[PDB]
C-alpha cells in the first residue's frame, strides 16, 4: 500500500528503496571477482604473503575505462565499453612513468578520449595515449619547469582546460591545455598557509573548474581563483582539528564534504560556505570517501575496517559492513553514470565490484511500483 | 538526432578541422627548422661519418 | 496559431503541416550525412597526423637542447678536474 500512495519520489519513500539496493548489492549473484594479475598471483599461492596496495584508482568521466595503480610496479587500464567487467584489459605497463620511482597519481583527459597523465616522485610529468588496436602505451610528451622539487599530485579540470601539479613543500604550477602545455602561474605555499610549514594532504576542483580547496595539515582549508592565470586566495577558515584527508563535491553542486583525523565529517553548504550536517561518527579516522552520482549515498570508511553508508539530505544510516580480518586499506569508488561501486579489498588487495540487473535507483524503484501494481490489479 | 544539435555538432566539426590543419603546419615548420640548423656540424660529420664505416 | 486565429479554412493550413514536416528531415539528412563521414574521416587521419609530428619533434628537440649536447659539456670539466 505505501508504495503505491505516493506516485512520485518523496523524502520517505527515496530511503526505504535506496536501503534495500545496497542490501541487495551484497548478495551472491550480485559480486564478481576481477580478474587481475594479482588475483592470478594470490590464487596460486592460497590453493598451493607480499604486501602491495594500490595507490590511486580513477575512472574516465565517460565511464567506459578505469586505470589504477600498485604500490611497487605497473599501471593496469581496464577498457569496460557494456560489459561487466569481463570484457578486456588492454594494456598494463610494469615501467610506465620509468623504472625508477613509482607512479603516486593519475588523471585521464576529459577532452581526449584516451589519454593519462601520470605522475612520478622525481620532477616531471609525463602524459602518454593507451592504444586501442594493440596493446601499448605510447608516450605523447613530458613537461617539466625551473625550481621543480618533487610533484605528488596532478589533476585535470572537469572541463579539461587546466592542468594543476602540486607539491607538498614547495609551489603549485598550472598548465594550460587549450593553446600547449605551457606553465601560466606559479604559486609558493607559503603565502597560501601563513601559519607554519604545512604539508598539503588533499587537492579538490570545484564542478564549475574555477576555484580550488586545499586542505593542509593544520587543519586550514584553502579556496583559491583560477581565473584565466591569476592564482589568488579567496578565503581562508580552518575545519578541523587535524588533517584534512579527503574533499568531495556534490554531483548537483549544492554542498561538499570534508574528512579528517578525528572521528569528524562535516557537510559545508557552497551558498554561504557555513557548515550544514553533521555526521556522529566517532569511531576512528576517515580514510577515503565518496558520494553517488545522484548524490544521494555518502560512503565512509574509517581506520576500523569498516564501511558505512550515509544519506546527504538526511544524516541517517542506511547499511554498515565490517571487515576486520583483512590487512587493507579499503577503497570505495562509485561509478560515475551507473549507481554501481567498485569496493577494494576481498583477500589480501584485491578489487571486487557489486552489481544488479538495474543501472539507477531511479530504474529500481520504478520496476519495484510495477510489480506491485500487477498485484492490485489481481484482486 | 535534432537539427540544432546537428547544427552545432557539425559546426563544432568545421571549426576543429580550423584548429589541427593550423597546429599540425606549425610542427612542420618547426621540425624544417631543426633542420636548418643542424647541418651546422652534422653534414661534416656526415664526412666524417661515412669514412670511418667505409 | 493559426488555427484559432479567425477567417481561415481548416484544410489550409493542415496543408503547411506537410510542407513542415518534410522540411525537417530534409535538414536532418543534410547535417545527418555530411557529419556521417566526409567530416569524420577528415578526423581520423588528421589527429593521426598530429600526434605523429607532435611525437617525433619531441626527439629533436630532446637531442639539440638536451641530454647529448648536456653530457658533451659536462664531461670536459670531468677531464680538467683528473688532469
Amino acid at each position: 500500500v505505501d508504495i503505491l500512495n505516493q506516485k512520485t519520489i518523496t523524502s520517505e519513500v527515496a530511503a526505504s528503496v535506496t536501503s534495500k539496493y545496497l542490501q541487495s548489492t551484497f548478495s551472491k549473484g550480485n559480486t564478481s571477482h576481477i580478474e587481475d594479475k594479482r588475483f592470478i598471483h594470490v590464487s596460486s599461492r592460497s590453493h598451493s604473503i607480499t604486501p602491495n596496495e594500490i595507490l590511486s584508482l580513477k575512472f574516465h568521466v565517460s565511464g567506459s575505462s578505469m586505470a589504477y595503480s600498485r604500490m611497487d610496479g605497473s599501471l593496469t587500464v581496464w577498457f569496460i565499453k557494456d560489459a561487466s567487467f569481463d570484457k578486456s584489459v588492454e594494456v598494463y605497463i610494469p615501467d610506465c612513468c620509468g623504472s625508477d620511482k613509482l607512479a603516486t597519481d593519475l588523471s585521464w583527459n576529459p577532452t581526449s578520449l584516451n589519454q593519462i597523465a601520470v605522475v612520478s616522485n622525481s620532477s616531471e610529468i609525463s602524459l602518454l595515449l593507451i592504444n586501442e588496436k594493440s596493446l601499448t602505451a605510447s608516450k605523447l610528451r613530458t613537461l617539466s619547469l625551473g625550481s621543480k622539487t618533487k610533484v605528488n599530485t596532478c589533476l585535470y579540470d572537469p572541463l579539461g582546460n587546466w592542468l594543476l601539479a602540486a607539491t607538498k613543500s614547495e609551489k603549485i604550477y598550472l598548465f594550460d591545455v587549450k593553446k600547449d602545455h605551457s606553465s601560466v602561474c606559479s604559486l609558493n605555499i607559503s603565502d597560501i598557509s601563513q601559519e607554519d610549514n604545512d604539508v598539503v594532504y588533499s587537492l579538490a576542483w570545484s564542478n564549475g573548474g574555477s576555484h580550488i580547496f586545499i586542505g593542509f595539515k593544520s587543519g586550514y582549508l584553502a579556496i583559491l581563483k583560477a581565473k584565466h592565470g591569476i592564482l589568488e586566495v579567496c578565503t581562508k577558515i580552518k575545519a578541523h582539528t587535524g588533517p584534512i584527508t579527503e574533499i568531495k563535491m556534490d554531483p548537483w553542486g549544492r554542498n561538499f564534504i570534508t574528512g579528517s583525523i578525528d572521528g569528524n565529517c562535516y557537510v559545508w553548504n557552497m551558498k554561504s560556505l557555513c557548515c550544514e550536517l553533521i555526521i556522529n561518527d566517532l569511531n576512528s579516522a576517515v580514510t577515503t570517501l565518496d558520494v553517488c552520482h545522484l548524490g544521494k549515498i555518502l560512503g565512509i570508511c574509517t581506520e576500523d575496517e569498516m564501511v558505512y553508508f550515509y544519506d546527504l539530505n538526511s544524516g541517517n544510516l542506511l547499511h554498515s559492513k565490517s571487515l576486520a580480518n583483512y590487512k587493507t586499506d579499503p577503497v570505495l569508488k562509485f561509478y560515475p553514470d551507473k549507481s554501481w561501486y567498485i569496493m577494494s579489498g576481498k583477500n589480501d588487495t584485491l578489487s571486487n565490484h557489486f552489481v544488479k540487473n538495474e543501472k539507477n535507483l531511479i530504474t529500481y524503484w520504478k520496476d519495484m511500483f510495477d510489480n506491485t501494481m500487477i498485484e492490485k490489479r489481481r484482486k | 538526432k535534432g537539427p540544432k544539435e546537428l547544427e552545432s555538432i557539425n559546426a563544432s566539426m568545421k571549426s576543429d578541422i580550423e584548429n589541427v590543419r593550423q597546429e599540425v603546419s606549425s610542427y612542420k615548420e618547426k621540425w624544417l627548422r631543426d633542420a636548418e640548423i643542424f647541418g651546422k656540424i652534422t653534414s661534416i660529420f656526415k664526412e666524417e661519418l661515412l669514412k670511418r664505416d667505409g | 496559431e493559426q488555427y484559432c486565429a479567425p477567417d481561415t479554412d481548416i484544410r489550409g493550413v493542415d496543408a503547411q503541416i506537410k510542407n513542415y514536416l518534410d522540411q525537417i528531415k530534409m535538414a536532418r539528412a543534410k547535417f545527418g550525412l555530411e557529419n556521417k563521414y566526409s567530416l569524420k574521416e577528415r578526423l581520423s587521419t588528421l589527429t593521426k597526423e598530429l600526434n605523429h609530428w607532435r611525437k617525433e619533434w619531441d626527439d629533436i628537440e630532446m637531442l639539440m637542447f638536451g641530454d647529448d649536447a648536456h653530457s658533451m659539456k659536462k664531461m670536459i670539466q670531468k677531464i680538467d678536474s683528473l688532469k
